[PDB]
């Protein structure tokens, strides 16, 4: 059985419990890796038919008005396809998205409700938890004096999701790291003589102040962040979430989260949510699918793209 | 189990020696058209028999392929892999055999009457390709492998007891008690018959024999092992060495080890050929190296040249890519070190500066100096991908210039003053200074590396990203065409080849355009002599490419145009160092002019009512100053047709007007 | 370095007798001196 189990896998291993205090061991026999019991619950949401918009409102049921941005993190928990192009090449399958947004416009509240949903995510805040929290590194046993990883905030999300709050703040260690990370989905330490690399295939969704505090409709856009465009460029779907005062939307913002308050329940009557047990199932199996297009839209998208690239030309003058 | 039937072994051993013929290496491997009968022909391990005899060695190189290359030794090649003690056994008495009966009984000569004494031992060496040290099981053990891996620590030359001296502690006696299997047996009493006291035995240290021992670490992978080294093989291996081991696996309590038996420190040609001679060689190659990018010629070229090298005489080069943070630069990096052996993928606060150092430190219980591997250490010979080249730490940067220029890593600390060797290649990526390239700052404000640095790039690409839709339309059909549903291994075998039989050597026409070149580059005033070189060893890969044993001007001149198009020098103002972003002027349109009518005058001024265009470039072209090219004449001629001013009856043919 | 090869050369043109050069990979071997009246050879030059 040897040489079946490899460095953070997810297996139920069954075997036997062995043994004036004993020190207790498990001899492994067998081992796997990770459904009609489920699939009457996943043939019910089917059935209705709404899929976009039930599931985007299903996350966080208790934040107004982002619907926009709930698409995106349904879009993003389901995640694309991982391409193995071939002839050693490799095109990531996952989308990485930004939240800009003033001071209380609920930006990091999504933050808890991805690490919630996903069965792989990970919180952190800050400049990455320190840049020992982030990454990772060898440590030596003082017992055997071999040295062994320590997962950091971006190793343990591995297959997951990784929410970093406050990622203006974050220093260029640590921004330098997040770069071959969004783009490679690897982490390549060279330290004490070790070289070794770390599977890194992360989700990373990063929510943020403006540089300067706030956003006035006077200032410019690009003036209200610390991120250069490589890091702009590396996010998708990226987001600018401005406050502006209104008495017919903070009306409504302030309905929603009072009776959020007052009520186990969405201010919303007509619609109920899909609760989060049902929302991981659904969400795995969708996940299992691979689908490819065709060339009919194929030659669609070259002409969007044409007519998308050619427009920025214009706007950024 | 002791399958060894003895009588039967030296038999088969007695028919190998006596009858191999260096002819049959070609069969195995399919090397037909490589057989030379002025030299295969002859017995192989007769001559290292006639040689070690007479250079009084007492070792037998086993090149153990030979075995399958005979038939009866097919028998006698799988159970050598279990019992290589009796194979020596074999060998010494065989030699014995070999001096009695080739020199004596053939009255020959006499010169082995010393050989009847020495000892002898012969080490097989070429065993199959093994499956590395990770792959390795308890069921191997006691079974000759083979391996590849790196040196680290070194333990000095240990010696191991062979023979005890004892001494007598009340007589004076002197014995001589050897070793058995390992163990040495104290006499009682003395062994004299007047002197009989009992324990009366002891040992004397200095007057024992003993032989060499050496303990050799080696790394293949970041795992390694430790290994066993004894006799004539010590003096053979330093820290930061790279081995190929053929040896024994050993376990005695668990400590897995080696017994090492050998140390080595150092039909598709036609296909070759067939590649060789082709056309669109260069655009193939360039092409096939990255699939799943599009165009990029020039980058492909180097790129390309930086995988095969320069020559080193008794050669690396180093590229670094500058552009705008969507183009393709990551994707051909991950290609290089995924198709490039042991090759480094490295980042800028991803390493340190005993990242690309290897950590030299002193031994706490043998004080000697060992080295625990580094990333500039690991990939000597090949190539180290360095991404954010810009965002590396300046103490970390300050180290790459003796690196770069001098493959040293030279080391003054408390107690430890030594240097190493880190001869490899480098390919590096920056992000231009701020967001994206600004063409409004010269080209050096848009680079943040210092002169000094940047002068020892062979190589830099600035990759600018355009939005005209006449190449972005055609890169977005071939990204398109890719997610629906020379191969790798041509293109390894191809360079793998080229690296190891092509020298090229510079030829005396090929020495002016070199200076030319130069001279005119420096005129235009950053053209330190770190170009100049960078100029030679890309003529030098060119060829290498070509597979031509001399390196000529098409490869000087293709060398020089691709620092050029890298560079992107034509494109740059020469006294602000500015991008020209628009790449018919009235000056060109005087050039033309002046070309037609010179066109028209000679043709109508010749004797000749018609000429040839080839006798047109001989008279005028070729004639004076340094040829141009004929599309220029083609052009103006063909305008005059369309005015109706000359007749173009054919290709051949140029005739006067109507 | 250069210079001691020609003097190691010099010693067996002038000991033709008990050490000999022969040839293994391109390099050179020297066969066992057997040194006697290694002084009087000298005095012939
Ligand atoms: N639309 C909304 N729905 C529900 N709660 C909201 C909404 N807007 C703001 N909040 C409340 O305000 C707080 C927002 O703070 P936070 O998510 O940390 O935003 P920021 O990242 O700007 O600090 C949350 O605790 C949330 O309860
Ligand atoms: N000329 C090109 N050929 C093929 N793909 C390209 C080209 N230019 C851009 N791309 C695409 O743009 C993406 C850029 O990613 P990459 O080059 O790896 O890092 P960066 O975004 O920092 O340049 C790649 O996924 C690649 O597929
Ligand atoms: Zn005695």
């Amino acid at each position: 059985l040897v040489r079946s189990l490899s460095p953070g896998d997810i297996v139920d291993v069954t075997g036997i419990f062995l043994p004036l205090l004993t020190e207790t061991y498990l001899e492994a026999q067998f081992v796997r890796q990770h459904t009609s019991d489920v699939e009457e619950r996943v043939m019910e949401l089917i059935t209705s038919g709404d899929v976009y918009n039930r599931l985007a409102k299903s996350i966080a049921p208790e934040i107004y008005g982002n619907l926009d941005v709930k698409k995106a993190l349904l879009l993003l928990l389901v995640g694309g396809v991982d391409k193995r192009v071939g002839d050693g090449m490799k095109i990531r399958g996952d989308i990485n998205v930004c939240l800009m947004g003033d001071p209380g416009v609920a930006k990091s509240q999504l933050l808890k409700a991805i690490c919630k949903i996903s069965p792989r995510g990970v919180y952190t805040t800050g400049k990455g938890s320190s840049g020992v929290g982030l990454t990772a590194a060898v440590m030596k046993d003082p017992v055997t004096d071999e040295m062994i990883l320590e997962g950091g905030a971006l190793v343990l999300a591995d297959n997951g999701i990784c929410c970093i709050d406050e990622f203006d703040k974050m220093d260029e260690s640590d921004r330098t790291a997040i770069h071959e990370v969004m783009e490679q989905q690897t982490i390549s330490i060279s330290k004490a003589g070790i070289n070794t690399t770390l599977n890194a295939r992360t989700s990373i969704l990063a929510a943020a102040n403006p540089l300067y505090g706030r956003y006035n409709p006077r200032l410019s856009p690009l003036d209200n962040i610390n991120l250069p465009a490589a890091l702009l460029s590396r996010f998708d779907i990226l987001f600018l979430m401005l406050d502006i005062p209104s008495r017919d939307d903070d009306e409504k913002l302030a309905e929603h989260v009072t009776y959020v308050h007052m009520h186990n329940k969405q201010p919303d009557l007509d619609f109920t949510p899909v609760e989060p047990s049902k929302m991981r199932e659904y969400i795995a199996y969708a996940k299992t699918k691979r689908p490819v297009m065709s060339e009919a839209v194929n030659d669609y998208v070259v002409q969007a793209y044409i007519r998308l690239r050619q427009d920025s030309k214009r706007e950024m003058d | 189990g002791t399958n060894v039937s003895i009588q039967e072994c030296t038999t088969n051993f007695r028919n190998f020696l006596m009858s191999f013929k260096y002819k049959f290496r070609k069969i195995l491997d399919e090397r037909e058209e490589f057989i030379n009968n002025t030299t295969d022909e002859e017995l192989y391990y007769i001559k290292q028999l006639n040689e070690m005899r007479e250079l009084g060695t007492s070792n037998l190189n086993l090149d153990a392929r030979n075995l399958l290359a005979y038939k009866q030794t097919e028998d006698l090649y799988h159970q050598l892999l279990n019992y290589p003690q009796e194979v020596i056994s074999i060998m010494d008495q065989t030699i014995k055999d070999c001096m009695v009966s080739l020199i004596v009984d053939n009255n020959l000569d006499y010169d082995l009457d010393e050989i009847e004494t020495k000892f002898y031992k012969v080490r097989p060496y070429n065993v199959g390709s093994c499956k590395g040290m990770r792959e390795l099981n308890p069921n191997d053990i006691d079974k000759l492998i083979n391996l590849k891996g790196l040196v680290l620590r070194s333990t000095p030359v240990i010696p191991d007891m062979k023979v005890a001296f004892f001494k007598c502690n009340v007589c004076d006696h002197t014995m001589a008690v050897e070793i058995d299997r390992g163990v040495i047996q104290e006499p009682a009493r003395c062994e004299r018959i007047d002197c009989n006291e009992p324990n009366s035995m002891s040992l004397i240290h200095n007057r024992c024999s003993f032989a060499d021992k050496q303990v050799i670490k080696l790394q293949e992978t970041p795992h390694s092992i430790s290994l066993c080294v004894y006799d004539e093989l010590v003096d053979s291996c330093r820290a930061g060495d790279r081995i190929e081991v053929t040896g024994t696996f050993r376990s005695i309590p668990y400590k897995t080890y080696v017994d090492v038996v050998h140390v080595k420190k150092v039909q598709d040609l036609a296909k070759i050929r067939e590649v060789a001679a082709r056309e669109d060689l260069y655009s193939l190659l360039a092409r096939s190296i990255a699939p799943s990018i599009y165009e990029l010629e020039d980058v492909k070229k180097g790129i390309l040249l930086q995988l095969f090298g320069g020559t080193n005489k008794t050669g690396d080069i180093n590229i670094l890519l500058c552009g705008d943070p969507s183009t393709s630069k990551s994707q051909i990096l991950q290609y290089v070190h995924k198709i490039t052996p042991r090759g480094v993928y490295t980042s800028g606060k991803g390493s340190s500066a005993v990242g690309l150092t290897a950590y030299i430190t002193r031994d706490v219980d043998t004080k000697q100096l060992v080295l625990e591997s580094g990333a500039l250490v690991l990939s000597d010979g090949g190539v180290c991908c360095i991404d954010e080249f810009d965002k590396m730490s300046d103490s970390t940067r300050s180290v790459l210039h003796e690196v770069m220029e001098q493959q040293t890593i030279s080391i003054a600390k408390a107690g430890i003053i030594t240097t190493l060797n880190a001869r490899s290649s480098i390919l590096a990526s920056a992000n231009p200074i701020g967001s994206r390239y600004n063409p409004n700052l010269p080209v050096t404000e848009n680079i943040d590396l210092p002169p000094p640095l940047l002068s020892r790039f062979d190589l830099v690409y600035l990759v600018l990203d355009k939005v005209d839709e006449k190449n972005d339309r055609e890169l977005a059909k071939h990204l398109t065409n890719l997610y629906l549903e020379l191969p790798v291994e041509f293109l390894t075998m191809y360079i793998s080849y080229a690296k190891e039989h092509i020298h090229p050597i510079i030829t005396e026409a090929a020495k002016t355009e070199l200076v030319r070149a130069y001279v005119g580059m420096r005129k235009m005033g950053t053209a330190t002599t770190r170009q100049l070189e960078s100029m030679i060893r890309l003529a030098e890969a060119h060829a290498k490419m070509k597979l031509k044993n001399v390196v000529e001007l098409e490869d000087v001149q293709e060398a020089v145009r691709l620092i050029r198009s890298a560079i992107k020098d034509y494109a740059t103002d020469p006294k602000t160092g500015k991008i020209d972003m628009n790449l018919k002027s009235v000056i060109q349109r005087k050039l033309q002019e002046d070309l037609s009518r010179e066109i028209m005058n000679v043709l109508k001024d010749q004797a000749s009512d018609s000429m040839s265009f080839n006798e047109l470039i001989k008279q005028i072209n070729e004639h004076s100053q340094d040829r141009v090219e004929s599309s220029d004449i083609q052009e103006a001629l063909s305008r005059l047709q369309q005015e109706d001013k000359v007749i173009v009856l054919g290709e051949g043919v140029r005739r006067s007007v109507r | 370095t250069k210079e001691a090869s020609e003097i190691l050369a010099g010693l067996q043109g002038i000991l033709p007798m008990d050490i000999s050069v022969h040839q293994v990979d391109g390099g050179l071997k020297v066969y066992r001196w057997n040194s006697l009246d290694k002084n009087r050879f000298s005095k012939l030059l």
